[PDB]
RNA sequence: AUAGUCUCGUCAACGCUCGAGAGGCAGAGUCUCAAGGAGCCUCCGGGGGCUGUUGCCAUGAUAUAUAUGGAUGAGACAGAAGUGGCCCCGUUGACGAGACUUAGAUUAAGUAGGCCUACCGCAGUAUAUUCCUAAACACUAUGAAAUGACCCUAGUUGGUCCAUGAUCAUUUGGGUAAAACCAUACUGCAGACAUCU
């Protein structure tokens, strides 16, 4: 039971983490393509980090 | 016993002394062919073979101190790899 | 205006047995009827099905004027495989009025103790007589 | 849906917008049913429509 | 009209006709309207068997009634079994397995070890034993014992008397079915146990238990009636030509002058050919018939419909097995207009 | 013996395990009589049978 | 050599719903949505109507949202996961690759050798025989039947068989254990395009 419960709380963590990791992605494209929009031009990789 | 042996059956009920078990497993047993568990240890061996294609059942002949009602529904019983033949041979060739 | 228990009759399907007497229908509409106050019902051919397969016990009630009938045509024999009774009825709008749904519903399956709460076990405590008796004539047919 | 049907004297589909004809006969729909290839109840199906004949080719 | 018709001639205007011309040849008979010896020859019964002895003493009992040469069947050796038994006498036997792909049909008595719970449960194990089937000749059976799949087309469950513990059902089975075996799984299906009690064959073949079935006091009866008093009547009634066996085949129509030369073992040829079925496929299995409407050969057809009607000349079919004997027709061979040009 | 029978509209043959049919017909046994080869009494079934008219012949 | 067909992977041209995603479909898990509630008026605690073309959920789709649909479903997690579950245009020409052919469509009784043999078609025979003996199945001979006989941890009233012969004893005597086809050998009959008017 406890090796279950073990799984069950490694998977939500998990899964939480993927949750987080693709919002931050979609938001960090989203504002990107508006950085490019406006720029007009390809983004130095420097200002993205 | 084998090394490797092959879940074959799931129990059903008893009948008469013997077990009845549907088959888990997609070929067809060997006549007489003896049936283990997941401990290697034997119970029987292969009494009848019976029912649709869709639907094989095959009952076991219980051994010395094997009791058919001792088992409960959903036990397995195992049967070695080279005690299986294709079901194709039982077909009728093209 | 007329009962759709006549009113159905021509577009029951061939495999719709066993059919339902008039007395009968009304006994399974007016059964419906207090489990879905009850909230012990499962509706449509989603949730029977999957009711079906988890392994609940109870009553199902099967609509005749299904078209097509691929719909509903393995639903009596999952029942015969899970050794629930089933009953079929001419009316799927006379279904849905008892199922407590404004749009008719293809089948309909009673399952008893299906609602965590008191109230509903209440509503099955009164509901269970009816029950038991529509379940014993189904039986007897 | 609202595209509803009937059989002609000839066999063929007569294409009705309404539930029931002013002959009186109730109208099927012309969709066919929904269907996935994961499908698990050939069975139950082959064994009712065997129960009454219903098999194509029987 | 040709409804009424006897045998092989039943409903022969739907038999599509090649020539429709011909002139007969005063030779043979009809089948029903043989000379005793040679209708006794060619004869077969339909017998109510019963159920002490085996099917190869009762075959021995109609051989030593008769006189015959000798008699057959190719019926399972299940003891106990009553109904249908068809008996082949002489020629006949040739014939003996010419209806292996219809079937049989049984009425089978299960005693089931226990009273079953549920009744209806019965039922479904009967519908679950419909279909394709896995099964063990049993130890009585002279078949050697492996397993072998058999097909049960249809079953019924006629009653139950779940108190006498008694269920009569009906089947329809492929010809090599046991309904031992099959009592004995429907007992393991249930679980209480069973086996078969009686067992009835209501159907061999293309022959039924409605087609004229007599019991082995008919067959000594008019053995009697013609030994002492020289009346074919009760020995015609009880004995049926084997044209019987031969319905259901596809009939091809020959003219007489072709007759003795196909008995010789010549391939038949488009001249000879009269009238045939519609849907003739190569390489069926076909009878040939005479005008008279008794049996040539069965034989393998080496043509398909549209060749049996628009070319003029060519092999029709080949014989698999002669049942008439030679010269009972002339030999006519050698007198046709494209021989005899040829030959001069 | 436990097979019985009784004849329908038809005259087909229906199979009963009962004497006595809801109806109230008689049912009669299906399997025929015991046969013996050493039987010796066919003059007196020919006789009786042509006394009234049973013989198949006849 | 030439030419054709089949199986394929690229380019060009011309069309189309304009074709690879943050896509769709199928399937799995969790959650939400079905007038199941509330009020009023009648009838005999329940039944029938009214609120109710209401409410709940989904949908902007070439679009009326005062709309269209809702379990014979829709939506969110999910712009995710997964695809070793599938799907994402058509025609013509050219090029390249692998193959199969390069074909004029025969035969109104066959094939191969030295007039004759052998094979081929059909129909038969044989596939151990005699004597003694063991066993099985069924019958038959004699005697035993209504307080009939047999089986079961065994009866608030068990079950099965039974003059349509059960179940016991002696042996009274005979019967059955096939047929069809394959393979081998032998024997015989024919080589037949089917006129008859």
């Amino acid at each position: 039971e406890k090796r279950k419960i073990k799984e069950q709380i490694k998977a939500e963590k998990e899964t939480a983490l993927q949750k987080k990791k693709t919002k931050k992605l979609n938001k960090l494209t989203d504002i990107l393509e508006q950085l490019t929009k406006e720029y007009g031009a390809e983004i130095n990789a420097d200002m993205v980090k | 016993p084998p090394d490797t042996v092959l879940e074959m059956g799931a129990f059903l009920h008893p009948c008469e002394g013997d077990i009845v078990c549907r088959s888990i497993n997609t070929k067809i047993p060997y006549f007489n062919a003896p049936i283990y568990l997941e401990n290697k240890t034997q119970v029987g061996k292969v009494d009848e073979i019976l029912g649709p294609l869709n639907e094989v059942f095959f009952t076991i002949k219980c051994g010395d101190g094997v009791q058919a009602t001792s088992f409960k529904e959903g036990d397995k019983f195992y049967i070695a790899a080279d005690k299986l033949l294709p079901i194709e041979r039982f077909l009728p060739k093209p | 205006t007329v009962d759709n228990y006549e009113a159905r009759m021509p577009a029951v399907l061939p495999f719709a047995k066993p059919l339902a007497s008039k007395k009968l229908n009304k006994k399974v509409l007016k059964t419906v009827k207090k489990a879905s106050k009850a909230k012990n019902v499962k509706r449509g051919v989603k949730e029977v099905v999957k009711a079906l397969r988890k392994g609940e016990k109870g009553l199902v009630v099967i609509a005749g004027d299904i078209s097509p009938a691929d719909v509903i045509s393995h639903i009596p024999v999952l029942c015969e495989d899970h050794s629930v009774p089933y009953i079929f009825i001419p009316s799927k709008q006379d279904l849905g009025a008892a199922g407590a749904t404004k749009r008719p519903t293809s089948v309909v399956f009673i399952v008893p103790g299906s609602n965590k709460k008191k109230d509903g076990k209440n509503k099955e405590e009164e509901y269970k007589e009816s029950f038991n008796e529509v379940v014993k004539e189904v039986q007897a047919l | 849906m609202h595209l509803m049907y009937t059989l002609g004297p000839d066999g063929k589909r007569i294409y009705t917008l309404k539930k029931v004809t002013e002959s009186g006969e109730i109208t099927k729909s012309a969709h066919p049913a929904r269907f996935s290839p994961d499908d698990k109840y050939s069975r139950q199906r082959v064994t009712l429509k065997k129960r009454f004949g219903l098999v194509p080719g029987q | 009209d040709t409804s009424e018709w006897p045998l092989l001639l039943k409903n022969f205007d739907k038999l599509l006709v090649r020539s429709g011309h011909y002139t007969p040849i005063p030779a043979g008979s009809s089948p029903l309207k043989r000379d005793l010896k040679s209708y006794i020859s060619s004869g077969v019964i339909n017998l109510d068997k019963p159920s002490n002895p085996s099917s190869h003493e009762v075959v021995a009992w109609i051989k030593r009634i008769l006189r015959c040469e000798k008699t057959g069947h190719s019926g399972t050796l299940d003891p106990k079994v009553t109904g249908c038994l068809i008996v082949c006498i002489d020629r006949a036997t040739r014939l003996v397995k010419s209806q292996q792909g219809a079937g049989k049909e049984y009425v089978c008595i299960v005693r089931l070890h226990d009273a079953l719970k549920d009744e209806k449960d019965l039922g479904r194990s009967l519908e679950n034993l419909t279909g394709a089937l896995f099964q063990r000749p049993p130890l009585i059976s002279a078949v050697k014992r492996q397993l072998r799949v058999r097909t049960i087309y249809e079953s019924n469950l006629i009653e139950f008397d779940n108190k006498r513990n008694l269920g009569v059902f009906w089947a329809s089975c492929e010809a090599g079915t046991y309904m031992r075996t099959l009592c004995v799984h429907l007992g393991m299906l249930l679980g209480v146990g069973g086996h078969m009690q009686e067992l009835r064959r209501v159907r061999s073949g293309a022959l039924s238990e409605n087609d004229n079935m007599v019991t082995l006091h008919d067959v000594m009866d008019a053995q009697w009636v013609y030994d002492n008093t020289r009346d074919e009547s009760y020995l015609r009634s009880i004995i049926q030509p084997l044209e019987t066996l031969l319905v259901g085949y596809k009939r091809i129509v020959v003219k007489d002058s072709a007759v003795n030369a196909v008995c010789y073992g010549a391939k038949l040829m488009i001249p000879g050919l009269l009238r045939y079925e519609e849907g003739i496929e190569l390489y069926d299995e076909i009878v040939l018939i005479t005008t008279k409407g008794e049996a040539i050969a069965v034989a393998i057809a080496q043509m398909s419909t549209v060749d049996l009607a628009s070319c003029d000349h060519g092999v029709v079919a080949s014989v698999k097995r002669c049942i008439m004997e030679r010269d009972l027709y002339p030999r006519r061979w050698g007198l046709g207009p494209v021989a005899q040009k040829k030959k001069q």
